[PDB]
């Protein structure tokens, strides 16, 4: 029955704000107050501090000094994190949580990434070798993803057709913008004379790029 | 504020076998912890609290103990599904926080890496770019290390590296190493090479080109 749930992923420039909503549900909202904690990739969880609804009771932690602002509308269940002067230092996942300790009780975390950046398609280079001085049974290709934003992009091969030897590695930031690469191992006897083709899919511009790899 | 150092990022174990992660608190929490499990995308999962009470609905697999600073997560008879991150929480003290987090990985054969260097392309070319790509896939264990070299003297700057996290089907893991230079600089050289070292070879895996 319990359950609690945030708003949609954020993208927002640097020096904005923002704001991250959290709708309780199966329980009465004043019972319990709601703990806010951010998830930067590698780094650890931050407490950020906790609202208590049926109190007015509002703690927050000293290391995001005038940063966040945590509200609740008891009419609809919904506590919120207005956070302030983003950089991109913010970027992370911030979850809304029950009680200090919540047990499972956790929002499914809401994406906040903060960025300069423009909305931009992959530019997509081929990866193959030239002549090679020996004969090889298998032959391997790849795929350059290159100057998108924002993530994520997906990439399959011969549209999924192809799907063992395949390694997609996670994108970098390079210029300010994503890239990433994608490799194909196959037998040589199937390339080049059967066509090989990567398929990136950038959700953000509606784009989809289907690159031939030839000889 | 309270400090949570969990003993190691990265513990190996075997399906069937008992691996224990430790937690030590910078102060007396008494026994004001919890253990959760986090897998990749999702939120996390309570396995135990107030040090050693399970939680209903978890496997008795796992067990927690300590009090005071040293605390242990123990999971024995080690599951595949178990190969994710666990961190541990303080709740005795305002701020809330949190250890840094353990992953759990499968213990497999060494495997040498599977080396591909590509030039840049044409097309990439012709926009001003060139990029070399080195590939180092299917290697275990996880450690390694690639260095970049340039009509045979190391290069460092412009290299970026990727890599995957353990391989779901063969528990291997894969790397890329890119080495991103203008077409002008690229023009300038003769051999690119991508040399790795891995604990299975004595020796550099050594990939490499002449333009
Ligand atoms: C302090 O915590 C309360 C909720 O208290 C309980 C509860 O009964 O809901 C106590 C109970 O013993 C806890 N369970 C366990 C296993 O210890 C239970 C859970 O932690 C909770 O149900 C999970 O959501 O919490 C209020 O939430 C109160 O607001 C809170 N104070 C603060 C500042 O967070
Ligand atoms: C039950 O209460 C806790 C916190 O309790 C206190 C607190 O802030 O520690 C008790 C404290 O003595 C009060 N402060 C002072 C100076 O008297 C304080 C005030 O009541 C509050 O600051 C007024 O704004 O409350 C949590 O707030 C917890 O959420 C609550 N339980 C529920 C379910 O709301």
């Amino acid at each position: 029955q319990v359950q609690l749930k945030q708003s949609d992923a954020e993208l927002v420039k640097p020096g904005a704000s923002v704001k991250i909503s959290c709708k309780a549900s199966g329980y009465t909202f004043t019972d319990h107050a709601i703990h806010w904690v951010k998830q930067k990739p590698e780094q650890g969880l931050d407490w950020i501090g906790y609202i208590s609804p049926g109190n007015g009771d509002i703690k927050y932690n000293e290391k995001f000094k005038d940063k966040v602002t945590l509200t609740a509308d008891k009419s609809s269940s919904t506590a919120s994190m207005h956070l302030n002067s983003l950089t991109s230092e913010d970027s992370a996942v911030y979850f809304c949580k029950r009680s200090l300790l919540a047990l499972d009780y956790w929002g499914q975390g809401t994406t906040l990434t903060v960025s300069s950046a423009k909305t931009t398609p992959p530019s997509v280079y081929p990866l193959a070798p030239g002549s090679a001085a020996q004969t090889n049974s298998m032959v391997t290709l790849g795929c350059l993803v290159k100057g998108y934003f924002p993530e994520p992009v997906t990439v399959t091969w011969n549209s999924g057709s192809l799907s063992s030897g395949v390694h997609t590695f996670p994108a970098v930031l390079q210029s300010d913008l994503y890239t990433l690469s994608s490799s194909v191992t196959v037998p040589s006897s199937t390339w080049p004379s059967e066509t090989v083709t990567c398929n990136v899919a950038h959700p953000a511009s509606s784009t989809k790029v289907d690159k031939k790899i030839v000889p | 504020d309270i400090l949570m150092t969990q003993s190691h990022k990265f513990m190996s174990t075997s399906v069937g076998d008992r691996v224990s992660i430790t937690c030590k608190a910078s102060q007396d929490v008494g026994t004001n912890i919890a253990w959760y499990q986090q897998k990749p995308g999702r939120s996390p999962k309570v396995l135990i609290y107030s040090a050693s009470t399970r939680h209903t609905g978890v496997p008795d697999r796992f067990t927690g103990s300590g009090s005071g600073t040293d605390f242990t997560l123990t999971i024995s008879n080690v599951q595949s599904e178990d190969l994710t991150d666990y961190f541990c929480q303080q709740y005795s003290s305002f701020p809330l926080t949190f250890g840094v987090g353990t992953k759990l990985e499968l213990k497999r054969a060494d495997a040498a890496p599977t080396v591909s260097i590509f030039p840049p392309s044409s097309e990439q070319l012709t926009s001003g770019g060139a990029s070399v790509v080195c590939f180092l896939n299917n290697f275990y264990p996880k450690d390694i290390n690639v260095k970049w070299k340039i009509d045979g003297s190391e290069r460092q700057n412009g290299v970026l590296n990727s890599w995957t996290d353990q391989d779901s089907k063969d528990s291997t893991y894969s790397m890329s190493s890119t080495l991103t230079l203008t077409k002008d600089e690229y023009e300038r050289h003769n051999s690119y090479t991508c040399e790795a070292t891995h604990k299975t070879s004595t020796s550099p895996i050594v990939k490499s080109f002449n333009r």
